[PDB]
């Protein structure tokens, strides 16, 4: 008979002494760029001997800021959703430059409402969501984004 | 905390944003 295995696929791995998670955030810099970009591992897997992760981005006030009418909150982030270019991008493993804590203040009901602990140490907190196709803002979570559900995209499940 | 790398991240931007 014999057996081949496909894909190889990850929930976890250790870069430069820090322990990433599937669904965790992180800094990743473009070469040239000043600030980082930051962006959810959706997806972690070897291809051809090559570690990659796709990114689900997330959106900087200034990144959007030719698309936004109002003001934002001064640690504000907003998570992209809706299809279309800019969704999402698969980077090498490598790339990644650092764990980013972001939380979720959604009303959403799959969005567990944070602790008042897990304010106090955000990076950044969201609650709206970038449709990439209409570069809009809205506070509706789709259904999914990127194929993925959309109640695995906000805060953890336990705090 | 952040920590820049060598190699680069591969990203597009929708229209106008970036």
């Amino acid at each position: 008979g014999g057996i081949k295995m496909d894909t190889q696929f990850y929930d976890s791995f250790t870069f430069d002494n820090v322990k990433y998670s599937l669904y965790d955030n992180v800094y990743l810099f473009k070469s040239g760029e000043s600030e980082p970009y930051i962006g959810k591992i959706i997806k972690i897997w070897q291809q051809n001997q090559a570690k990659k992760v796709k990114i689900l981005w997330f959106f900087l006030p200034d990144e959007i800021r030719k698309h936004l009418s109002g003001p934002v909150m001064e640690k504000e982030i907003f998570l992209a959703c809706g299809e279309g270019v800019g969704l999402a991008d698969i980077n090498p493993l490598e790339a990644i430059g650092g764990k980013c804590t972001v939380l979720c203040i959604s009303k959403d009901e799959r969005n567990r409402q944070p602790s008042p602990r897990e304010l106090a140490m955000a990076d950044y907190i969201f609650y709206r969501f970038f449709d990439v196709n209409s570069c809009t803002l809205s506070e509706q979570l789709p259904e999914k984004i990127a194929g993925v559900e959309g109640n695995l995209l906000l805060n953890s499940k336990v705090e | 905390p952040p920590k820049r790398r060598a190699i680069s991240a591969i990203r597009k931007f929708p229209r106008d944003c970036g």
